[PDB]
């Protein structure tokens, strides 16, 4: 299989829910803890 | 602690709302609001296309 | 937005609708865009 070109509508991923939760400003939290251990490449490492 | 730039004019309330070229900090996370991005980065290496 | 699930975690995107709905978190993940296609094998057509 081969992918095409250029990519376009270069776009995120994260995570939401209704607004009665503050949590998502914890999940800013360990995603920028992860950004400072190293942890999404562990993710891609292992099935990326 | 002080901080001063950009960040200190928004600390300081000088600076309402920030406008520039700067990514996303856990230090500057806890002093002010991260909005949606609308380009990406990171840490990306150029090599000569020989 | 039932209340049957409390959380969502899944690679969704983004768009505006559902953002109006519910605020969302950093996007953990980058993303794009991309046709795929199954290449072609490599084949010469000639008659003789
Ligand atoms: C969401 O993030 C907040 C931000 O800190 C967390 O709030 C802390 O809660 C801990 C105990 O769970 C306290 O010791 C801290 O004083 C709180 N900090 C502040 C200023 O909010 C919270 O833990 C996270 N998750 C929850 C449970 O909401
Ligand atoms: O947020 C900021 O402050 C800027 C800083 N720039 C730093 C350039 C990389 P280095 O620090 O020289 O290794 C990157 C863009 N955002």
């Amino acid at each position: 299989l081969v992918t095409t070109g250029e990519l376009f509508f270069r776009s995120g991923f994260g995570i939401g829910m209704r607004k009665d939760s503050p949590w998502k400003q914890n999940v800013s939290l360990s995603i920028l803890k992860s950004h400072e251990n190293g942890f999404m490449e562990d993710l891609d490492k292992t099935w990326v | 602690g002080t901080w001063n730039g950009m960040i200190g004019e928004v600390v300081m309330k000088r600076a309402y709302m920030a406008v520039g070229s700067l990514t996303i900090n856990e230090e500057r996370s806890e002093v002010v609001d991260f909005s949606v991005p609308f380009i990406e980065t990171g840490i990306s290496v150029m090599v000569s296309r020989s | 937005l039932s209340g049957q699930a409390d959380m969502i975690v899944a690679p969704l995107t983004i768009n505006n609708e559902r953002a109006q709905y519910i605020e969302f978190s950093k996007p953990f993940k980058y993303q794009g865009l991309t046709i795929l296609v199954k290449k072609e094998i490599p084949r010469s057509t000639l008659d003789s």
